[PDB]
């Protein structure tokens, strides 16, 4: 696995700019803030509902531990 | 042209090299307990009456 | 190079001893009053050793097999009723506390409130077994060898 | 005539770190492999110091450790670098395994199987380092291993006596625990070079699960500067836990010395063993509990065989993403239960969560991938 | 004669003629990668059976 | 599953199960002197191997 | 270390229960004397 | 489909030990390279035992070593395996260097230069292991190094104080000598893999000095069975010196404990340092004596530059063979002089033999090769 022996490709053109010709910080809060809100919305219904059920079991488990030692 | 006794068990156990893989385990005996003939009978013969289990009947059941 | 160089590297890390006379064949004399358990770190745990009375085997025999789960008593394990040997190991976790604290002569575990014997017997849960005695025999006048 | 392509030693380094083809869309979750190599080197240049000034016996172990924090110069900083540096190793290891589980990296079969060996070796090492300071948590945590290790029906009673130095708690117990702790970190360093040699045959996986041979970039300078930045952020978190709260990850009862003096108010290990202590404690049989302890780590080897999806990773599988985060929330429950006393609500919870950890991996994950296969018309 | 040959007969006759036997070898160049006679003779006996 | 199905798979495993006690009993004799298995050294009266 | 070389273990303890050396202390008291406890080095003559 | 030619780990072993092309006329002098690898492994699995039961302080060092021969089980056999196993390493090292000097193996420049580094590292290691038992030879032998180490005109007085633990003879002296002795044998193990990787680029030299590419044989089975037979003959000699005369190579005065109590009747190191102690003792200046000590080992690096013969080895050079054995007889003289007191006949002899060791290598050997070049009409 060396660089000129990897795969076969035809009819593809790429254009690039030098790092000394561009800004290292482009649009940061103009593009970046609405981008990290799209990514948060796209994954919130998959990750979060398991950790809500851990919270409800934890509260029921510490409260029914203290309503056993009381009288 | 009768041969000598070097056809040991070559046609019987040693051809298919099944013996050779496990001579650490299977073909491993005859050389610990059969060598009570070895060093301990020789070492106590050079040192007769000098080890502790030679001078032993003098000091029990007194 | 299989049995005389592998299996022969044996005696420093095994039950064979660099303490070849441990303390059990040492001449043990009773510097101990009754009701006093000293923390004897002799093969690990404090071995429960003190005097004995004639009244002693009458209180453990007043509570019979109908209490227990794995029944064995004083005459089963001990040589004669003038001596006692235990280990300080709970059979699930591994501790019973300091002496002179209990109901009438046990060692009440203050972990969450269970109780245990001065002769190795189950009282409360949640441990399954009974306390283990080490193996030895009787030989002598006063030459005790516990092990 | 290029010297880094023709010198016999330099061309090994060039193929491994400089001219190596790498995918261009590699995320920050691929940073934690070189972080594990930083944490392992750091635990070696800090375990040098502690074993120098050390004596391991039943009479002096608890005081040999208190000598370093007060009397031995620069000993308070190096001791708590070592105790928190092992908590850092275990958080970088659970992120690393969960990455390869999520993106289907276990399809690299030889690399995945050497990894499962590496997870066993660091877990057994750290168990034999917490027994060395000899406090209450060192004693009662070691003496619940041997109850399930003497439960081996034939060889177990002579196995524990051979590793306890010879009888029980004594002087030479901490000469076989200490021997099994000085030398096990160096088998890990040799198992890590073999671990990377198998990955070099295919290169890396990427978050899409599709092969990336048309879009490779060199490793230098793109991921050499990205791995240096991620390592600097790890040293900031580690030195904050050492210089501002060096006892946050720990137990005060292990400052009470070891003796069979009295039963402790509780028994609990460090945080990275609390999921495993919760499983064996919910089995009322010392043979069934030692089998489910080994079956909670060696279950990772069945992950190549249980795969039924036509895709490799979980990026395009929304029903499987829900099950992955149910498994993470199940390991949080077992870490909490394993530091609780054995009472009424923490036995029915701690034993249903032990069941659901095996039900997700074996049954629920292979059926759900088949259901997603039918919905995409293959 | 052909009809009375089966698989156990072939295993018996091939073990009689091939197994722990010394072969005769001839070679005509370029034969630098032809293996040594000790490595050829040890290829006549098997490892696992 | 028809993964490893076939009359060929247990035909080579038919002629190897005589020498597949070289898998299990060889492990049983591979742990006689590597372990000092105490109660199965009296498998024979022959091994008084340690004094 | 003398047992099995030139003495059996009785005939050996009696040579240790013949010299009197100073043991450690005990409470309700101080430094007392207790002779040979079967594992004892051979007694030096000079205190310094 | 041959698994030993295509598996990623098995094909490294196959190219190194099995299918490696080797000359067919290799002698028994080529056995001592694998013998050095056996002696280094043996000194690691025996130094495990000694550092386990060890305490290194000015009050208990002499008794920590006497505890092992009597009280620690199997400690008399393992201690004298370690003290005689280091004498075995040094005789297999002087044969090895004299082989490569005789047959012109120093023309493999990169392999020869890593070897000179390996000769320095084992010499400094064994010096810091004889100081550990703390007897008379341990004290007075260490305190003649620091007289020539404080003679460094600028940094030397703070150099010796940084390695003596902090002042002088004290508790922490043997915490920096012991640290510099536990870890130096593992730099040797990594320097030996690099040492063989450079030899693999050319293969081995042979006793004729002519390239042997038309007459190669595989390494297995011809030299795998020949290296096993030679290693069995080495274990016979080592176990004879351990089980029949374990104090033959040693000094009784190092059983007298260390104290500045009284000046000893003599001062002498082990046998493999007696050639070096004889050279510095014949220079009445503690800076000229520390320069000629380092110039007696680092002079080996000039051997590729001083070569003036048209042939490689010494098999066909009868005038050069006479000078090689004059050099061996000169090192026998320095080993004898270095165990003698500093008196009348052993100063004029010990300082003329120090001169002739440098005169043979630098002046007499390059001129004699030129004379033999003219006699063969080139
Ligand atoms: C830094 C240096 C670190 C080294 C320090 C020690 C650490 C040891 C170590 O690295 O372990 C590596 C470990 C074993 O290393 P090793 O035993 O020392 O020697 C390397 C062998 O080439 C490994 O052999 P293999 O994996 O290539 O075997 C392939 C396969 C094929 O073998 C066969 O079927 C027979 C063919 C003849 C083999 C002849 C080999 C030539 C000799 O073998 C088998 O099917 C059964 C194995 C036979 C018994 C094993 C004992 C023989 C060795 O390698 C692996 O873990 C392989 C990865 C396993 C993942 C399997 C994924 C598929 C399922
Ligand atoms: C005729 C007399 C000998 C002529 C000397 C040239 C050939 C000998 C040689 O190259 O050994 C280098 C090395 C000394 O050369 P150097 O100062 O390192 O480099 C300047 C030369 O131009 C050598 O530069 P270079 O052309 O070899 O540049 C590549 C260089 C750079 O490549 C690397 O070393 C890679 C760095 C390793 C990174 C991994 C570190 C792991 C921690 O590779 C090495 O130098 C490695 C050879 C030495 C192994 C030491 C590495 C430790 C493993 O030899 C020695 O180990 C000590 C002998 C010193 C006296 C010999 C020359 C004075 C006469
Ligand atoms: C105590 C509090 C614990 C809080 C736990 C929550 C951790 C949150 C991590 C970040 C969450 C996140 O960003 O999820 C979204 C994000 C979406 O990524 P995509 O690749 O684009 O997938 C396509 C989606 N359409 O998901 C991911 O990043 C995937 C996660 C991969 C790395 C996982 C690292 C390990 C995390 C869990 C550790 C526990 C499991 C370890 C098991 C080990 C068993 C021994
Ligand atoms: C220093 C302390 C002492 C170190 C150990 C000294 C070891 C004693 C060496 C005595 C061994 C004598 C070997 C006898 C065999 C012999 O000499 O026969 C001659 C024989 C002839 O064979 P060919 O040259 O191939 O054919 C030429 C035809 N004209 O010569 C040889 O065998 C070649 C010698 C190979 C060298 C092997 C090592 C020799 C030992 C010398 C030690 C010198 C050490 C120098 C290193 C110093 C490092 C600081
Ligand atoms: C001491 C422990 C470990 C070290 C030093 C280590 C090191 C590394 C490194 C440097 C990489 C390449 C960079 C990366 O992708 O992060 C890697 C990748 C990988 N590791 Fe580990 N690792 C360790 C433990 C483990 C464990 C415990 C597992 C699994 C059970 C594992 C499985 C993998 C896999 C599958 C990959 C390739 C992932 C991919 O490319 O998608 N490793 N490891
Ligand atoms: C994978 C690497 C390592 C891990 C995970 C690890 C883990 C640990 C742990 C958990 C402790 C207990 C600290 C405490 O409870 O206060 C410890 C301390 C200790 N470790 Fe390690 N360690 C590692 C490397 C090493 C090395 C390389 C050595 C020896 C050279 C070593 C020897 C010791 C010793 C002697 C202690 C003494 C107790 C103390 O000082 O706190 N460990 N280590
Ligand atoms: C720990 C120390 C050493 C080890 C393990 C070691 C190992 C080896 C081995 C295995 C070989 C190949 C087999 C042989 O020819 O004997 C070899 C060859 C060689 N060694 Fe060493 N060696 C060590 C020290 C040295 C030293 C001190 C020198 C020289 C100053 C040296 C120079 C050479 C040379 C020049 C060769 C190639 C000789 C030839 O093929 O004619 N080595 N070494
Ligand atoms: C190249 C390898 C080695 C060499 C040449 C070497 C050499 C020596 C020497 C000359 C002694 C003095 C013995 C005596 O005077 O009675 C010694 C003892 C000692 N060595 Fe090593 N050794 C090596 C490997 C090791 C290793 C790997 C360790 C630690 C893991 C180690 C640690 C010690 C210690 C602590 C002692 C003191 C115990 C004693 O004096 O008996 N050495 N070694
Ligand atoms: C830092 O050390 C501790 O937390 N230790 O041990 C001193 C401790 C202390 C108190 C109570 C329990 C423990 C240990 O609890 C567990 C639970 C599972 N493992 C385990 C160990 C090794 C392997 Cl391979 C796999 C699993 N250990
Ligand atoms: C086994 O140890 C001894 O023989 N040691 O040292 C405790 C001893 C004991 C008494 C007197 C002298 C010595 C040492 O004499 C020499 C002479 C030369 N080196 C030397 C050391 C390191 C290096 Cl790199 C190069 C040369 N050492
Ligand atoms: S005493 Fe251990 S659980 Fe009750």
């Amino acid at each position: 696995r060396e660089f000129g022996h990897l795969t076969r490709m035809r009819h593809v053109i790429t254009y690039s700019l030098s790092p000394f010709e561009q800004r290292a910080f482009p649009h940061y809060f103009t593009k970046g803030i609405p981008n990290v809100l799209r990514r948060t919305r796209a994954c919130i219904l998959r990750v979060a509902p398991p950790f809500v059920v851990f919270y409800l079991v934890y509260t029921w488990g510490t409260q029914e531990f203290e309503k056993s030692k009381r009288k | 042209a009768a041969p000598t006794l070097t056809a040991r068990l070559y046609s019987l156990l040693f051809r298919r090299t099944s013996t050779f893989a496990l001579t650490i385990a299977v073909g491993a005996l005859f050389f610990e307990r059969a060598f009570d003939q070895g060093a301990d009978a020789i070492y106590e013969h050079i040192n007769q009456g000098k080890l502790w289990k030679h001078i032993k009947h003098k000091y029990e059941n007194k | 190079a299989a049995k005389n160089a592998v299996s022969q590297f044996v005696s420093s890390m095994s039950a064979s001893a660099d303490v070849l006379a441990m303390s059990k064949i040492e001449i043990k004399l009773s510097d101990i009053p009754e009701g006093k358990n000293m923390a004897f770190k002799w093969r690990g745990k404090p071995l429960f050793v003190r005097h004995r009375t004639k009244k002693e085997i009458d209180q453990e025999a007043a509570v019979e097999v109908s209490q227990l789960r794995d029944p064995q008593h004083d005459l089963e394990r001990v040589k004669k009723p003038e001596w006692v040997i235990l280990i300080g190991v709970c059979t699930h976790l591994g501790c019973v506390p300091i002496a002179n604290a209990g109901d009438f002569g046990g060692y009440y575990c203050p972990c969450h409130g269970s109780h245990y014997d001065a002769s190795g017997r189950i009282r409360k849960g949640p441990a399954p077994l009974n306390l283990e005695v080490p193996t030895y025999e009787f030989t002598s006048d006063d030459l005790v060898i516990v092990g | 005539t290029n010297i880094r392509k023709s010198h016999p030693l330099m061309k090994i380094i060039n193929n491994a770190f400089i001219d190596l083809p790498a995918p261009s869309n590699i995320s920050s979750w691929w940073n934690f492999g070189s972080l594990l190599g930083i944490c392992l080197i750091l635990q070696i240049l800090t375990g040098l110091f502690l074993a120098m000034h050390y004596t391991s016996d039943t009479t002096t172990a608890f005081s040999s450790v208190t000598h370093i924090c007060r009397d031995v110069n620069y000993g308070w900083v190096i001791r708590y670098l070592h105790a928190n540096g092992a908590s850092m190793f275990f958080i970088c290891l659970f992120i690393h395994v969960g990455r390869g589980l999520y993106y289907g990296s276990y399809m690299f079969l030889e690399t995945w199987n050497i990894g499962v060996v590496l997870l066993f070796t660091v877990m057994a090492t750290a168990f034999m380092g917490y027994v060395l300071p000899w406090g209450q948590m060192s004693f009662w945590g070691a003496t619940v291993i041997t109850n399930l290790l003497s439960a081996i029906p034939y060889i177990g009673t002579d196995l524990v006596e051979w590793i306890w130095g010879g009888f029980s708690v004594d002087k030479a117990t901490l000469t076989r625990f200490f021997a099994f702790h000085f030398i096990l970190p160096f088998i890990i360093t040799a198992l890590a070079a073999v671990h990377l040699l198998f990955l070099h045959e295919t290169g890396s996986n990427n978050p899409t699960g599709i092969s990336s041979d048309m879009d490779k970039i060199p490793f230098h300078p793109y991921y050499t500067i990205k791995d240096i930045l991620g390592a600097l952020f790890m040293m900031l978190i580690l030195l904050i836990l050492v210089l501002f709260s060096p006892d946050l990850l720990g137990d005060p009862d292990n400052y009470t010395p070891a003796n069979p003096l009295n039963t402790p108010p509780h028994i609990k290990p460090e945080w990275y063993f609390l999921f495993a202590y919760a499983i064996l404690r919910s089995i009322p049989n010392k043979l069934g509990g030692v089998l489910a302890l080994v079956a909670s780590i060696l279950i990772l080897i069945l992950m190549p065989m249980l795969h039924t999806s036509k895709q490799r990773s979980m990026m395009f599988r929304p029903l499987s993403q829900c099950l992955f985060w149910m498994l993470v929330a199940d390991l949080i429950t077992l870490t909490w239960i394993g530091g609780q006393p054995v009472e009424h609500p923490f036995i029915i919870i701690g034993q249903l969560a032990s069941i659901l950890y095996f039900l997700i991996i074996l049954v629920l994950m292979p059926i759900t991938s088949i259901i997603e296969n039918n919905l995409l018309k293959w | 004669r052909i009809a009375e040959v089966d698989a156990s007969v072939v295993r018996e006759v091939c073990s009689k003629y091939f197994y722990d036997q010394c072969p005769a070898v001839a070679g005509l160049g370029p034969i630098e990668q032809l293996p040594d006679y000790n490595r050829i003779r040890s290829g006549m006996f098997w490892l696992r059976f | 599953l028809s993964r490893f199905l076939g009359p060929r798979y247990r035909e080579l495993a038919r002629n190897w199960i005589p020498t597949a006690s070289m898998w299990g009993a060889v492990g049983a004799v591979g742990l006689v002197w590597a372990t000092d298995w105490r109660l199965i050294l009296d498998w024979v009266p022959y091994i008084n191997g340690k004094f | 270390h003398l047992v099995g070389v030139c003495y059996t273990e009785e005939e050996a303890k009696a040579l240790a229960e013949e010299v009197e050396v100073q043991d450690g202390p005990n409470e309700d008291g101080e430094m007392f004397m207790r002779p040979g406890k079967l594992s004892d080095y051979f007694p030096k003559p000079y205190p310094n």
